[PDB]
């Protein structure tokens, strides 16, 4: 079933060839200095990171609203980031599918890197999962759905996204997922050996300093789903170390209200055997798409964005956070000195 | 029950990514 190789799959082909086409233009010479601070309004933090935050502004000229990303380059070098900083950017300039936000401005200043990428307004999965408790799989399937589109398309670019996790999924106003933080990003051929992502959702081979390619995001979206699904994720402690243990100990346990198919779903994407792991195999992500547990999915209408949403975010006119956590503020400030030139020149 | 353990975790709350 997942092997036919009928007119329905030279789509995606097309589409795929098409999209690599246009990556490859802005890959090559990405988009540089497109703003300046000073035509943004600052308004509230909406996320925070080792090295910087997030904050919604409005664009002054136009009054739109986004959502900023402010890096500081001292921290992000002494953090060791600089060309890990480099690929998200390099990366997300180029990059357009109907799930992952956009990049709309980037530049720089004597002490920060600026990423103004669209603002969405639903907040973050994480906040929504942790208050109700868990979704139902219908709810957990149509998420899932949208990353394993995703993915396909990042795959397809030879791009790796190594950090997913509800986190980093924003729930727009029709209730779709935004994937954002390309934090980790990558695009490699072959294989790579960064030990990074989150302990929760990290690969085994990983975590056993294997070298790895964009098989460690398909172990990652079993983990989203299950997590989706059960409301914790299938391996959790108080301890990363623990955490990792669990991880390449070839063992998953699952909540007595998973459905057959989804449990049979999960033992594939969770396998610590690279030769036998879904996403991984000869019919690539097609043993995912036409898995059991995605009967019901509409590969395209998800796409077009024309399936109905589990639910739609709580929308209290423009500039309204209330779907996101509070945060401390902290004043911008820039040095009168240029830091770390010579290092992001390239940004 | 696993929920109640996961609930009283420490980690219900953002998870850090990390890399070294
Ligand atoms: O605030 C965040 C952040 C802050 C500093 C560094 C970093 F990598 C990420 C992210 C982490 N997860 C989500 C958070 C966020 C929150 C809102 C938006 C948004 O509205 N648009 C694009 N990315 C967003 C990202």
């Amino acid at each position: 079933a997942a092997a036919k190789k009928g007119s329905e799959q030279e789509s995606v082909k097309e589409f795929l060839a098409k999209a690599k086409e246009d990556f490859l233009k802005k890959w090559e010479s990405p988009a540089q200095n497109t703003a300046h601070l000073d035509q943004f309004e600052r308004i509230k933090t909406l996320g925070t990171g080792s090295f910087g935050r997030v904050m919604l502004v409005k664009h002054k000229e136009t009054g739109n609203h986004y959502a900023m990303k402010i890096l500081d380059k001292q921290k992000v070098v002494k953090l060791k980031q600089i060309e890990h900083t480099l690929n998200e950017k390099r990366i997300l300039q180029a990059v357009n599918f109907p799930f992952l936000v956009k990049l709309e401005f980037s530049f720089k200043d004597n002490s920060n890197l600026y990423m103004v990428m669209e603002y969405v307004p639903g907040g973050e999965m994480f906040s929504h999962l942790r208050r109700i408790g868990r979704f139902s799989e219908p709810h957990a399937r149509f998420y899932a759905a949208q990353i394993v589109l995703t993915f396909e398309y990042l795959h397809s670019l030879d791009l790796i996204y190594r950090d997913l996790k509800p986190e980093n999924l924003l729930i727009d106003q029709q209730g779709y997922i935004q994937v954002t933080d390309f934090g980790f990003a990558k695009r490699v051929k072959g294989r790579t050996w960064t030990l990074c992502g989150t302990p929760e959702y990290l690969a085994p081979e990983i975590i056993l300093s294997k070298g790895y390619n964009k098989a460690v995001d398909w172990w990652a979206l079993g983990v989203l789903i299950y997590e989706m699904a059960a409301g914790y994720p299938p391996f959790f402690a108080d301890q990363p170390i623990q955490i990792y243990e669990k991880i390449v100990s070839g063992k998953v346990r699952f909540p007595s209200h998973f459905s057959s198919d989804l449990k049979d779903l999960l033992r594939n994407l969770l396998q610590v055997d690279l030769t036998k792991r879904f996403g991984n195999l000869k019919n690539g992500v097609n043993d995912i798409k036409n898995h059991k547990w995605f009967a019901t999915t509409d590969w395209i209408a998800i796409y077009q964005r024309k399936v109905e949403a589990p639910f739609i975010p709580k929308f209290k006119g423009p500039g309204d956070t209330s779907n996101f956590d509070d945060y401390e503020e902290e004043e911008i400030r820039v040095s009168i000195n240029e830091k770390c030139g010579k290092e992001f020149s390239e940004f | 029950t696993t929920y109640a353990d996961f609930i009283a975790s420490g980690r219900t709350g953002r998870r850090n990514a990390i890399h070294d």
